[PDB]
RNA sequence: UGGGAGAGGGUGGUGGAAUUCCCGGAGUAGCGGUGAAAUGCGCAGAUACCGGGAGGAACGCCGAUGGCGAAGGCAGCCACCUGGUCCACCCGUGACGCUGAGGCGCGAAAGCGUGGGGAGCAAACCGGAUUAGAUACCCGGGUAGUCCACGCCCUAAACG
RNA sequence: CCGAGGGUAGGGCCCGUGACUGGGGCGAAGUCGUAACAAGGUAGCUGUACCGGAAGGUGCGGCUGGAU
RNA sequence: GCGGGGUGGAGCAGCCUGGUAGCUCGUCGGGCUCAUAACCCGAAGGUCGUCGGUUCAAAUCCGGCCCCCGCAACCA
RNA sequence: GAGCUAGCCCUGGCCAGGGUGAAGCUGGGGUGAGACCCAGUGGAGGCCCGAACCGGUGGGGGAUGCAAACCCCUCGGAUGA
RNA sequence: GAAUGCCGGCAUGAGUAACGAUAAAGAGGGUGAGAAUCCCUCUCGCCGUAAGCCCAAGGGUUCCUACGCAAUGGUCGUCAGCGUAGGGUUAGGCGGGACCUAAGGUGAAGCCGAAAGGCGUAGCCGAAGGGCAGCCGGUUAAUAUUCCGGCCCUUCCCGCAGGUGCGAUGGGGGGACGCUCUAGGCUAGGGGGACCGGAGCCAUGGACGAGCCCGGCCAGAAGCGCAGGGUGGGAGGUAGGCAAAUCCGCCUCCCAACAAGCUCUGCGUGGUGGGGAAGCCCGGGUGACAACCCCCCGAAGCCAGGGAGCCAAGAAAAGCCUCUAAGCACAACCUGCGGGAACCCGUACCGCAAACCGACACAGGUGGGCGGGUGCAAGAGCACUCAGGCGCGCGGGAGAACCCUCGCCAAGGAACUCUGCAAGUUGGCCCCGUAACUUCGGGAGAAGGGGUGCUCCCUGGGGUGAUGAGCCCCGGGGAGCCGCAGUGAACAGGCUCUGGCGACUGUUUACCAAAAACACAGCUCUCUGCGAACUCGUAAGAGGAGGUAUAGGGAGCGACGCUUGCCCGGUGCCGGAAGGUCAAGGGGAGGGGUGCAAGCCCCGAACCGAAGCCCCGGUGAACGGCGGCCGUAACUAUAACGGUCCUAAGGUAGCGAAAUUCCUUGUCGGGUAAGUUCCGACCUGCACGAAAAGCGUAACGACCGGAGCGCUGUCUCGGCGAGGGACCCGGUGAAAUUGAACUGGCCGUGAAGAUGCGGCCUACCCGUGGCAGGACGAAAAGACCCCGUGGAGCUUUACUGCAGCC
RNA sequence: CGAUGUCGGCUCGUCGCAUCCUGGGGCUGAAGAAGGUCCCAAGGGUUGGGCUGUUCGCCCAUUAAAGCGGCACGCGAGCUG
């Protein structure tokens, strides 16, 4: 049956890119804190 | 009138129509028309602050003159009589001589062809505009602004009208469509005549699916829901109120009065309202 | 052809008296109601009086043993639209007439549907009396309805 | 081929019968009240409406077959 | 299982707060009436469901027995 | 976190074929005029039958599954809320 | 040594279940160490509104070639979407961007918020909508509207010529719009041809034929032709379109108007360029100088911004055109022609699936377009089949039980069972025919029935053409033929009577409930006069609504019919400048502390003093509630009638053993051989009753009762048969569970149900197929119950606060 | 209570005997026939249907008879629900 991943390449970077996570305070401490851990992706990939 | 259907459908056996006879023009003055941004009853938070509402037939929004005292002493030919989507009242165009088109409420009885016109110097004749001073005492009026070059606010649905009933200082007294006694001041604009479509309230919506083109969404009981979700919520099997009947949130809804007492328009109302 | 009287019908308008309610005024110990009372209303200022307003319904005197209509029925006043009917003249048509099973229309009140309207009155209903009782008669309230528009109902001591 | 009639299916009219139910007629001396006839003690009657143990009551309009 | 009840012939007070039994109807006698009802005047009839106790004193307070009504009897 | 799901907003797309035959219109009849009757024309509808599509009624299977909701048969809606 | 401990390792179950759709295989020939599994050929089967083809998501090298087979692949593997390497994706015109705007997002100005931030007109961003110029063929192992060929086109820049008041982010027009139905004419597509082209072919009884088999086109500028869309022209006035305007709008005048003209598309034609089959040879050659023509059917597509009808009344902005303002009129712009210039990103491949979402090469999910033929009334249905693609990545035998899916069945026919559950029956079309009841539409496919193929003959009408031939569509009539049977296969209602509930189509517990539940048109009450009420928000701001009492919020009821009684004492709400109570504050009688005193300081009575409460009224489609005992009629029985207590008032109409009735299978009647259910009645209704509506009601229902007909393997009562498994052999090879085990019966005993203790009995050792009585078998630290001064949701006249409101 | 699945039905039985029938008896208010009552006897047998979930019961039509109990109210790693 239709399961809950539907990847889409727009609604994933509109919803968890780079540019979104820095509109907003929480989502900069995300950058921060994945910074701080040291994550080799700060951002879930998407081809654009 | 209302048109009536013969029952060939369960739902047409009910079903009554209005019969669009003072309509002499069936598209709209592209000029005059902008779209109407349909909200769902949801306010600029996303929320829905008006509940059961939303998806209604796709409307245009007819710019409507509720000035009038915008072109005192120019005339006007009443070029047709339109549908328009967005009130109960039907509309009628007008031609100026100026060249100018612009729309309004059609007053009942109005008839396309006929001349209209604004000002202190008008004849108390349907269709024309006057400040409520110079308006004699007795006559139907309607589209009548609340304050001065504020905008006519009362009296624009079907049917409706208000009575000037005599005059004091610079404010005249008015029998409101509710009923209500009050004082409007003076200046006020108003159009003489009541507004057409008086047949209005006899349609028969006849189904459900009625509602839902006029964007009206089902509406679910208070007694049909959950405590977690209404004062009249739960019970097991069937429940009357057990309570005095209340709103969704919380407030009763039998006779409550709810118009703030301190209000200072409250120097301005007579009577309240009728029946 | 020329004239007549008339609340005949339909529409639009409109006038004053009275009731009720509202507002201002002035005023105080009761008012109302009956066979008698009580319920009811009244010092939260009623009744009685004056002024202003709102609204509905009905048209006093004229008014009669009167008039009009086929009947039911029709009454302030104005205008318009319309029916019936009588008189005179003796001009025209030349029996074109009477009745009338069916059919069709009209048809008081009450009642019914949809909307409006609602002052007074008032089935139901409530209360106070009376009474052995009083689901009555009397008294205080009171909802339909009584009013308008449209559509139904089609009854009658619709009687001369 | 037609054909008495047999069969299948479904209608129509009539008669009989039916738990129960509706009122009707009648029946020597039952209970309740007293609506009508004398203004019958609220004149009666009336079409309709609503109400009431019952006669009846009341509203609206009508009739005199009532007033004396 | 818990609560209330029993008192002239009928239906109800009095019980809680011990002494003092009342109200309407019914019944009986007498009036009015031609007569009955209605109405008016008078009168009788309860020792209080029963037994036991407390008390100077019990319908009344406390217990047992008879009854008479209500309410309850849920989780499987 | 609304890439599942619920509502709404904007902009697009889809719904084989068959059936029933409303209003209206035209003509005829009818009458003082009407109402209205008949025929034809017409093509309405949360109308009917039924694919796509959307469902998920009953039963059977499956039950360390093909599948953490599936499979077969049957069934609802299918111009509409 | 234990913690259902933690991490890891390794056992058991076990050579067991399984190897993932029952569309299906067989042989020959290659290759290789090795072959059911790779390659080739022939035969067989499956999909064909797909299981074929093309897009868009998403995926990201999986594409092509060489070399490989440790692992991955449910077996094998020489093969592969796997390993290694090399190669492969070419655009002014396709898609996106250097264009436009939608919701929404963002946001100069401005508004608001302790901070973080929230909002907000314009503007900007935002597309699968608007707008915009490329078609056919050829080529590669692998890209192609991109490369090549042929024929077309767009914009930008510069120049030349001609024309003009040129000029805009500003004004205006236009872009620009719904649903259903639909005309004309075309194209896509398809059918036939006795016509044109073509290798060949004559079999097995016959046919050298008007035989069979194959094919008979594609794109194309200007011009022309056919069909259509769009659009009046002139002049005078002019205050309106936030300046101006010759434009547009409004008035007047002349002209002409299902036309015309002008313009714009579609289709046909068209110089030119391509393509071009079967078959037979080795993807290629040939065929072939291939032919390329007529007839019919014909779209949902095109002309398209077409027409009609309807109500629910159907985006914006740019491109474009027109108007003028600054300006500038050596400039600028329009038309024509020429030369030049023309960027960035994508392009491989999978794409209903082994490459996407589902942990898997997973019977699931996944938007758009094309989707051939024949027959069946139609069609995207159904059977077969084209093009094309497959046989589902374990096989080989056997022919047990039992399971699944399927077929048939003597006599009976619901006797099965909670229940006709299930499975039969019925089944399309044509015609005849069709009841109660009804809201007049319906009930209706009611029920029930007849027909249905093939052949010959006669005949009617329509389409195209021409008015005829042919081709195509719709019929009528007569005579015959055959079989058990003519919708001969496949797809395709069983029906009726009578209740309950809900009017109805809809909606719902994704994943145990589809319903009588929710919704619904409709009815009533109530708030709301607009800066409305109400809702979200601390606020600004929004929604309500660019609405205005015929409107908007809340509540109950639930189409429609006939109706909806009595109670206002309590709660609620509504009205009530009196009175009572009442906080802060006002007031300060009268005290008190301190000081030598002026003074400073503290308590403080009467009174005045809001809402709220009290108090007085109203109010039921507001919360709610609607009696008890005793007696009484000339047979009895019963009680129209009376008495008395109590209430705020004592349940009206209608209905009633009910989705409600305890006693209860009440009683009687119906139906049945027999009826705790059903239906109709009665009424001492334990415990109906009038908008938590009452009683009805045509139609409707995958709702729940009861009955009958039809028909049946449901059953008496089972039998046989098919396939897929189970079984055997080769390959691969799990699982929960498991203290260890050398693990019998009885009767006892034992913590009360013993393989394990006692006594007796029985019993050689080890497996395989089966059955499930036990191992208080497995699973899940019982979900019931209780306990915990454990939690959570929910309620209220529990307590105590808070928002909000006064 | 770190789980002993809970009514009835279906299937499949097996056992007890306080015996429903069949067999053997004594007493009888046993004439015969048919009964009553008690004793011995568990080998075999003990029907089909309507109603209800029902066990049970009542009813219909039969019968030699239409027995009563146990087996975790026997039997859900056997089915139903
Ligand atoms: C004095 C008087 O008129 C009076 C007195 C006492 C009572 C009554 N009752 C009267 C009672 N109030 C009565 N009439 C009434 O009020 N009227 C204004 C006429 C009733 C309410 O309709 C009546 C008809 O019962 C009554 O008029 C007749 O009763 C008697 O006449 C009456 C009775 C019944 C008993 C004794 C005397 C009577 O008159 C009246
Ligand atoms: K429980
Ligand atoms: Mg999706
Ligand atoms: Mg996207
Ligand atoms: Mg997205
Ligand atoms: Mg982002
Ligand atoms: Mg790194
Ligand atoms: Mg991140
Ligand atoms: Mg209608
Ligand atoms: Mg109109
Ligand atoms: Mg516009
Ligand atoms: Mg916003
Ligand atoms: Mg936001
Ligand atoms: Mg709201
Ligand atoms: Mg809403
Ligand atoms: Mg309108
Ligand atoms: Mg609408
Ligand atoms: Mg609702
Ligand atoms: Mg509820
Ligand atoms: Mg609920
Ligand atoms: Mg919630
Ligand atoms: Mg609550
Ligand atoms: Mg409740
Ligand atoms: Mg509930
Ligand atoms: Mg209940
Ligand atoms: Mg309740
Ligand atoms: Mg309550
Ligand atoms: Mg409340
Ligand atoms: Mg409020
Ligand atoms: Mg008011
Ligand atoms: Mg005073
Ligand atoms: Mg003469
Ligand atoms: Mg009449
Ligand atoms: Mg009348
Ligand atoms: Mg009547
Ligand atoms: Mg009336
Ligand atoms: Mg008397
Ligand atoms: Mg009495
Ligand atoms: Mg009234
Ligand atoms: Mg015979
Ligand atoms: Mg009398
Ligand atoms: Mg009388
Ligand atoms: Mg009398
Ligand atoms: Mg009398
Ligand atoms: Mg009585
Ligand atoms: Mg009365
Ligand atoms: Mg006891
Ligand atoms: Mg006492
Ligand atoms: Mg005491
Ligand atoms: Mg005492
Ligand atoms: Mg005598
Ligand atoms: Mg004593
Ligand atoms: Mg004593
Ligand atoms: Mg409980
Ligand atoms: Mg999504
Ligand atoms: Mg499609
Ligand atoms: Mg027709
Ligand atoms: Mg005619
Ligand atoms: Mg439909
Ligand atoms: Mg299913
Ligand atoms: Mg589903
Ligand atoms: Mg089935
Ligand atoms: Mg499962
Ligand atoms: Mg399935
Ligand atoms: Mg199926
Ligand atoms: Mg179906
Ligand atoms: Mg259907
Ligand atoms: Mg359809
Ligand atoms: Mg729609
Ligand atoms: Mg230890
Ligand atoms: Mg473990
Ligand atoms: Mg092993
Ligand atoms: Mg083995
Ligand atoms: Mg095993
Ligand atoms: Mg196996
Ligand atoms: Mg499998
Ligand atoms: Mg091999
Ligand atoms: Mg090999
Ligand atoms: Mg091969
Ligand atoms: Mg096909
Ligand atoms: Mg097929
Ligand atoms: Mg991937
Ligand atoms: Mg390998
Ligand atoms: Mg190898
Ligand atoms: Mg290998
Ligand atoms: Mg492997
Ligand atoms: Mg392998
Ligand atoms: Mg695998
Ligand atoms: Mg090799
Ligand atoms: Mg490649
Ligand atoms: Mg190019
Ligand atoms: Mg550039
Ligand atoms: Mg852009
Ligand atoms: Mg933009
Ligand atoms: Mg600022
Ligand atoms: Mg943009
Ligand atoms: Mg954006
Ligand atoms: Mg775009
Ligand atoms: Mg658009
Ligand atoms: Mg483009
Ligand atoms: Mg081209
Ligand atoms: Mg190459
Ligand atoms: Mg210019
Ligand atoms: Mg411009
Ligand atoms: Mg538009
Ligand atoms: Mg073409
Ligand atoms: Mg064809
Ligand atoms: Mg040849
Ligand atoms: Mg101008
Ligand atoms: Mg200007
Ligand atoms: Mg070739
Ligand atoms: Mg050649
Ligand atoms: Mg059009
Ligand atoms: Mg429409
Ligand atoms: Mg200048
Ligand atoms: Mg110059
Ligand atoms: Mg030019
Ligand atoms: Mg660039
Ligand atoms: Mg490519
Ligand atoms: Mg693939
Ligand atoms: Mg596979
Ligand atoms: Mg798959
Ligand atoms: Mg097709
Ligand atoms: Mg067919
Ligand atoms: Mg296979
Ligand atoms: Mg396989
Ligand atoms: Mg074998
Ligand atoms: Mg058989
Ligand atoms: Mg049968
Ligand atoms: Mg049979
Ligand atoms: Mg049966
Ligand atoms: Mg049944
Ligand atoms: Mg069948
Ligand atoms: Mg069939
Ligand atoms: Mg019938
Ligand atoms: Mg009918
Ligand atoms: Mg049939
Ligand atoms: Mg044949
Ligand atoms: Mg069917
Ligand atoms: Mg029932
Ligand atoms: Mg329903
Ligand atoms: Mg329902
Ligand atoms: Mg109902
Ligand atoms: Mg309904
Ligand atoms: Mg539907
Ligand atoms: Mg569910
Ligand atoms: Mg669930
Ligand atoms: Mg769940
Ligand atoms: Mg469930
Ligand atoms: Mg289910
Ligand atoms: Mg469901
Ligand atoms: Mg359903
Ligand atoms: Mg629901
Ligand atoms: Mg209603
Ligand atoms: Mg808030
Ligand atoms: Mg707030
Ligand atoms: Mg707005
Ligand atoms: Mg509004
Ligand atoms: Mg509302
Ligand atoms: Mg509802
Ligand atoms: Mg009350
Ligand atoms: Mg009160
Ligand atoms: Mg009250
Ligand atoms: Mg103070
Ligand atoms: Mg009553
Ligand atoms: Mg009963
Ligand atoms: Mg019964
Ligand atoms: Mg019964
Ligand atoms: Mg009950
Ligand atoms: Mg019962
Ligand atoms: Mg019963
Ligand atoms: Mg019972
Ligand atoms: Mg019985
Ligand atoms: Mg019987
Ligand atoms: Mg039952
Ligand atoms: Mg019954
Ligand atoms: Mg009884
Ligand atoms: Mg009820
Ligand atoms: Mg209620
Ligand atoms: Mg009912
Ligand atoms: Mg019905
Ligand atoms: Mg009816
Ligand atoms: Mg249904
Ligand atoms: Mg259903
Ligand atoms: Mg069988
Ligand atoms: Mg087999
Ligand atoms: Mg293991
Ligand atoms: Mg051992
Ligand atoms: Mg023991
Ligand atoms: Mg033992
Ligand atoms: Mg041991
Ligand atoms: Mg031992
Ligand atoms: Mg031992
Ligand atoms: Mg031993
Ligand atoms: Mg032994
Ligand atoms: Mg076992
Ligand atoms: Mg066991
Ligand atoms: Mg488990
Ligand atoms: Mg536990
Ligand atoms: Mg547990
Ligand atoms: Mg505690
Ligand atoms: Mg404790
Ligand atoms: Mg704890
Ligand atoms: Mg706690
Ligand atoms: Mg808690
Ligand atoms: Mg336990
Ligand atoms: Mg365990
Ligand atoms: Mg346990
Ligand atoms: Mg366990
Ligand atoms: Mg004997
Ligand atoms: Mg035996
Ligand atoms: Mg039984
Ligand atoms: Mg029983
Ligand atoms: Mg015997
Ligand atoms: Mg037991
Ligand atoms: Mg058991
Ligand atoms: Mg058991
Ligand atoms: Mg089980
Ligand atoms: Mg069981
Ligand atoms: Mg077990
Ligand atoms: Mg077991």
């Amino acid at each position: 049956m239709k399961r809950t991943w539907q990847p889409n390449r727009r609604k994933r970077a509109k919803t968890h890119g780079f540019r979104a996570r820095m509109r907003t305070p929480g989502g900069r401490k995300v950058l921060k804190r994945r910074r701080q851990k040291g994550r080799w992706r700060l951002t879930p990939a998407v081809r654009k | 009138a209302v048109k009536k259907f013969k029952p060939y459908t369960p739902s047409r056996r009910f079903m009554t129509v209005a019969d669009f006879s003072e309509i002499t023009k069936t598209e709209p003055e592209k000029s005059l028309v902008k779209p109407l941004k349909k909200t769902g009853g949801r306010n600029n938070q996303g929320r829905i602050t008006v509940r059961f509402r939303g998806g209604g037939h796709k409307r245009l929004y007819r710019i409507i003159d509720f000035k009038r005292w915008d072109k005192v002493g120019i005339p006007a030919k009443v070029a047709a009589i339109e549908y328009d989507p967005n009130r109960s009242a039907r509309i009628a165009l007008l031609h100026y001589v100026d060249g100018e088109k612009r729309y309004i409420i059609a007053p009942d009885g109005l008839q396309v062809g006929q001349q209209v016109v604004a000002g202190p110097d008008a004849p108390i004749q349907v269709g024309n505009a006057l400040p409520l001073r110079f308006i004699p005492v007795g006559t139907v009026v309607h589209a009548v602004e609340l304050e001065p070059k504020k905008g006519a606010k009362l009296a624009r649905a079907a049917g409706t009208s208000a009575q000037i009933q005599g005059r004091e200082g610079d404010y005249v007294i008015l029998r409101l469509p509710s009923g209500e006694l009050r004082k409007v001041h003076g200046e006020c604009y108003a159009t003489v005549g009541a507004v057409g479509n008086a047949d209005h309230k006899n349609i028969v919506l006849g189904k459900a699916g009625r509602s839902r083109w006029l964007g009206r969404r089902p509406h679910v009981r208070g007694a049909a829901m959950n405590p977690v979700d209404h004062p009249h919520g739960g019970g097991e099997g069937r429940a009357p109120r057990g309570r005095p009947p209340a709103s969704p949130w919380g407030w009763q809804t039998k006779g409550l009065k709810t118009r703030k007492r301190r209000k200072p328009s409250s120097r301005f109302i007579i009577a309240r309202r009728k029946k």
